[PDB]
């Protein structure tokens, strides 16, 4: 049961740095089996990096990996804007679990929404209110809905677009899902912001019926 | 320019059996093993087994014991696999793979890739979108989007007067709802002071249903 693990699991760097990724396993491995993968989103992986140091048909210069009995290493210099994917480690059937590289770009503050229900909703018998948090970095954000200003939970899903090209920021939208009587028993709904580029936690609030 | 390409997306019902293929295109079918791999929505990489082409010899993991069977043919390149008795976990994209270049770097580095096929398992049927409008509000600029609501199966497209606007459209993936329908919702920034003017319309097309609907995004 030789069990790969990859560090670090996000690693936030400029274009022109140096990017290290470490896969120690867990018992002593032979390095003339190993193997480096770069995944992008919507792509197949491709084979970066046979057997530790050799490096694969048509990959550029600036990939090199190296290690041998439990770690080993790969680093990739002159970062590029297309080198920011998904990297994984291989030997025989068993995989990592993945390592991450997202563009670094300076903290940017999300503009907070909100949208009450429709009123066409409103006659299939449910309602739904969505939050909107628009271009900020770095990815982690938290959001928490308040209905009057009781903390809701596990009635919310969120989608996180992904980095984007030009500013390297991030959008967050989180639903809350309530029955047309759930939602007719109560008047105010809020959903707060949570992110180290606010210097204190933004609410963005309505009155059902208002 | 070896090439695999493999069958399109489907979608079935747990207990059922699935079967995908990968065809080869520039080398010697037979002389190379093919492996297959499954990749979880939001996971990594799992091995399923190979099949030597010129013998029909198979290794399956030991999860997929009993539950895989691959087979191939060879008057076509065509290399099969059937995943039998399917639950809701099964859901993933399952690609082929093959070796590289090189000869004693093992048979498991695998440089060639096909493109992938999304299988989902699912107990739901085909259901059309329904939208609904999120209205601006009241300071430099306003938001506004439309909410596309319990639809099945993934995907659907969302654009905004008819392809007439890119710049601050940002469409979010689908999550899957407890009732087993997706849902997803698509904004777009705009100036605050167009807003009783400039006239901004939601494209949602939904093709397992056969569904193409216009929608009018206004203040109320």
């Amino acid at each position: 049961e030789i069990v790969l693990t990859q560090s670090p699991g996000t690693l936030s760097l400029s274009p022109g740095e140096r990017a290290t990724l470490s896969c120690r396993a867990s018992q002593s491995v032979s390095s003339s089996y190993l193997a480096w993968y770069q995944q992008k989103p919507g792509q197949a992986p491709r084979l970066l990096i046979y057997g530790a140091s050799s490096r694969a048909t048509g990959i550029p210069d600036r990939f090199s990996g190296s290690g041998s009995g439990t770690d080993f290493t790969l680093t990739i210099s002159r970062l590029e804007p297309e080198d920011f994917a998904v990297y994984y480690c291989q030997q025989f059937e068993f995989f990592g679990l993945g390592s991450e590289l997202e563009v670094h770009r300076t903290v940017a503050a999300p503009s907070v929404f909100i949208f009450p229900p429709s009123d066409e909703q409103l006659k299939s018998g449910t309602a739904s209110v969505v939050c909107l948090l628009n271009n900020f970095y770095p990815r982690e954000a938290k959001v928490q809905w308040k209905v009057d200003n009781a903390l809701q939970s596990g009635n919310s899903q969120e989608s996180v677009t992904e980095q984007d090209s030009k500013d390297s920021t991030y959008s967050l939208s989180s639903t809350l899902t309530l029955s047309k009587a759930d939602y007719e028993k109560h008047k105010v709904y809020a959903c707060e912001v949570t992110h180290q580029g606010l210097s204190s936690p933004v609410t963005k609030s309505f009155n059902r019926g208002e | 320019q070896v090439q695999l390409v493999q069958s399109g997306a489907e979608v079935k019902k747990p207990g059922a059996s699935v079967k995908v293929s990968c065809k080869a295109s520039g080398y010697t079918f037979t002389g190379y093993y093919m492996h297959w791999v499954r990749q979880a929505p939001g996971q990594g990489l799992e091995w399923m087994g190979w099949i030597n082409p010129n013998s029909g010899g198979t290794n399956y993991a030991q999860k997929f014991q009993g539950r895989v069977t691959m087979t191939r043919d060879t008057s076509i390149s065509t290399a099969y696999m059937e995943l039998s008795r399917l639950r809701s976990d099964d859901t993933a994209v399952y690609y082929c793979a093959r070796r590289g270049s090189c000869d004693y770097c093992g048979d498991f580095p695998w440089q060639y890739w096909g493109q992938g096929t999304v299988v989902v398992v699912s107990s739901a049927s085909t259901k059309g979108p329904s939208v609904f409008p999120l209205a601006p509000s009241s300071g430099g600029t306003a938001a506004l989007g439309c909410l596309v609501k319990d639809y099945f199966p993934e995907p659907v497209t969302v654009s905004w007067n008819s392809g007439a606007l890119t710049s601050g459209v940002h469409t979010f993936p689908a999550v899957l709802q407890s009732s087993g329908l997706y849902s997803l919702s698509s904004v777009v920034t705009v100036p605050s002071s167009s807003l009783g003017t400039q006239t901004y319309i939601c494209n949602v097309n939904h093709k397992p249903s056969n569904t193409k609907v216009d929608k009018k995004v206004e203040p109320k």
